[PDB]
């Protein structure tokens, strides 16, 4: 009775953008993207990744509270370096991952037997 | 198939007015249900 | 009171399994457990799907309405 | 290829047994979650009651249809409603099957998933076909009918994901260990006198060499290998469950490079 | 004329009408019994 | 799942977990006393009322 609809797990709402791009306001060259309609699916995944390249300073996400389907990420890079481009290049990197996975698990199953 | 009361004993699809009281037409007993609407009910699958 | 389609944890389709499972008793003899194991459910969230349930069902279908 | 790899142990009509090497554990763990909840499948969710002269409730039946399987091959090429121009829906968002079934035996009538009947025009695609895996080929109890009992209904089954509704879940449970040895020192075992003696060894400890007491702790080593098994409801078939799940992750990953392209102008 | 005595379901309740029961009492009095079902999923602060 | 708070399968729910049927049964009657003045069952319109 008071339960939202269970698409507004993944239906973006009114108005609603996927992304939004917060300046950090505590450190230089530091942003925050809120993911609308996400969870640790993406949110780790992202994080992680970003991890991995050499000129990200900090990254880290959350989601603040169950109930929203939303997660906020921070990161930050160094000088001339575009977070907006750490996430981009992180997102390219994860594709290409994927990519490879799957052409992978294809060649090995065509392999198999039963 | 048009339905009014059926016995809640014998399952006789009865049809009554007001004033030709309540009880079954050829079993006697004076029970009685209402019968499915017509307007049929969706569902979700959930 | 019909056996449930998929295991609540899992999800795992329970529902096709009960007459396979009775038969196995009645007409194989077997024990619940070799007999759950043959119908492949070899979690313990499944084996608790059939294993536990109570089938009344039957007990209703025995009034006339 | 040269990312990820792969090595498929086991491969049967529902389960695949694999070893996913070059991966970080935040992508395993992805697209663990992605095949359990984000994978597109057709599922019953509406159903309209003609008769119901059953010992069951008209909703408690209509649960059931929905967690009854139903071919979904050719899912990709169907709409969701909610995207689909018509009012309501029609043969490119949804598939229409019927269920009439009358207790003819004076012995007690079953209801079968194998009872449904498509009505909607599947336009020659795989899709909306109850998954049968039933020796004697019946597959799910809907419903039980004794005599004068009568069941007639008509059911719209729609395209979702087990995030809005687990009975469009592909698959059943997903197997998935890392570090069968603890070499890693990610888990901490509980004991009375004896870790080893007490915990019973993984299947997957074969795959990996023994730590070898005799040698310190390795700080730099990194979560990557991965010892994962896919079982399949029959929806989609396995391999597909894999692939779709891989897919369905890096297709959701686009769609952020997509929006910072689309908020990138005005 | 009238007035009104006809009984509305519970205001916080609502589901689907499952039986309808005319009969008539020891007094032959024309009295009915109305039931309405409703499944009840378990919900955020339900008690187990 | 604090101070006796318990998490769920929200997953094990929709496959029907802890799911219950509820019935409510609504009584009346035609009057209780009136020689000719009588209390009737009917769908009511305007007629004064
Ligand atoms: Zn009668
Ligand atoms: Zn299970
Ligand atoms: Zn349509």
């Amino acid at each position: 009775m008071n339960a939202p609809d269970r698409f507004e797990l993944f239906l973006l709402g009114e108005g609603e953008s996927k992304l939004k791009i917060d300046p950090d306001t505590k450190a230089p060259n530091a942003v925050v993207i809120t993911f609308e309609k996400e969870d640790h699916t993406l949110g780790n995944l992202i994080r992680a990744e970003l991890l991995n390249d050499r000129k990200v300073l900090f990254a880290a996400y959350k989601v603040e509270h169950p109930f929203f389907a939303r997660f906020k990420l921070r990161i930050q890079t160094t000088e001339g370096y575009d977070p907006k481009d750490a996430l981009k290049n992180a997102c390219n990197s994860i594709i290409n991952k994927l990519g490879a996975l799957k052409t992978n698990f294809e060649t090995e199953w065509n392999l198999q037997t039963l | 198939a048009t339905l009014k009361y059926i016995c809640a004993e014998c399952s006789s699809k009865l049809s009554l007015s007001r004033t030709d009281a309540v009880r079954c037409k050829d079993c006697g007993h004076r029970i009685l249900l209402k019968a499915r609407t017509k307007r049929l009910v969706q569902f979700e699958a959930r | 009171m019909i056996v449930p389609v998929r295991c609540f944890s899992c999800g795992k389709v329970v529902g096709d399994k009960w007459e396979s499972y009775l038969n196995l008793l009645q007409e194989d003899e077997l024990d619940e457990g070799t007999a759950l194991s043959r119908l492949g459910l070899k979690r313990y969230c499944c084996r608790r799907m059939i294993l536990t349930h109570v089938d009344l069902i039957e007990k209703f279908l025995r009034y006339n309405p | 290829e040269e990312g990820p790899q792969v090595k498929i142990r086991e491969a049967s009509k529902d389960n695949v047994d694999f070893i996913l090497s070059n991966v970080d554990l935040a992508m395993a763990n992805s697209l663990r979650r992605v095949m359990i909840a984000e994978i597109p499948t057709l599922a019953i969710d509406s159903v309209e009651v003609e008769t119901n002269t059953t010992v069951l409730a008209d909703e408690f039946i209509a649960h059931r249809l929905g967690l009854i399987p139903l071919q979904s091959m050719d899912i990709e090429q169907l709409e969701y409603s909610r995207d689909c121009f018509c009012e309501d829906h029609c043969d490119k968002c949804s598939v229409v099957l019927t269920l009439q079934a009358f207790g003819e035996s004076e012995s007690t009538t079953n209801v079968y998933s194998k009872d449904l009947v498509i009505v909607s025009n599947l336009m020659g695609r795989n899709i909306g076909h109850p998954i049968i895996q039933d020796k004697e080929g019946n597959g799910v109890l809907i419903c039980k009918l004794r005599k004068g009992q009568e069941l007639k209904l008509t059911c719209v089954a729609k395209k979702g994901i087990a995030k809005e509704h687990a009975k469009w879940g592909p698959a059943a449970a997903i197997e998935f260990e890392y570090d069968p040895w603890n070499k890693l020192k990610h888990t901490d075992y509980w004991y009375e006198q004896d870790s080893a003696k007490e915990w019973p060894q993984s299947k997957n400890c074969e795959y990996e060499d023994p730590p070898n007491e005799g040698d310190p702790f390795d700080y730099k080593a990194q979560a990557d290998t991965f010892y994962m098994n896919v079982e399949s409801v029959g929806s989609i078939p396995v391999d597909q469950v894999v692939v779709r799940g891989i897919d369905t992750l890096q297709k959701k990953v686009a769609s952020i490079l997509l929006a910072l392209t689309q908020m990138d102008q005005d | 004329s009238k007035r009104d005595a006809s009984t509305p379901l519970r205001s916080t309740e609502n589901g689907i009408v499952d039986q309808v029961l005319v009969t008539t009492n020891q007094d032959g009095l024309k009295f009915v019994k109305v039931r309405v079902r409703t499944t009840k999923i378990p919900q955020i602060g339900d008690k187990f | 799942n604090q101070e006796d708070s318990m998490i769920m399968n929200q997953s094990s729910i929709d496959r029907g977990l802890f799911r219950s049927l509820f019935f409510r049964s609504y009584m009346d009657q035609e009057k209780k006393y009136g020689m000719s003045i009588t209390e009737t069952f009917e769908k009511p319109q305007r007629t004064n009322t």
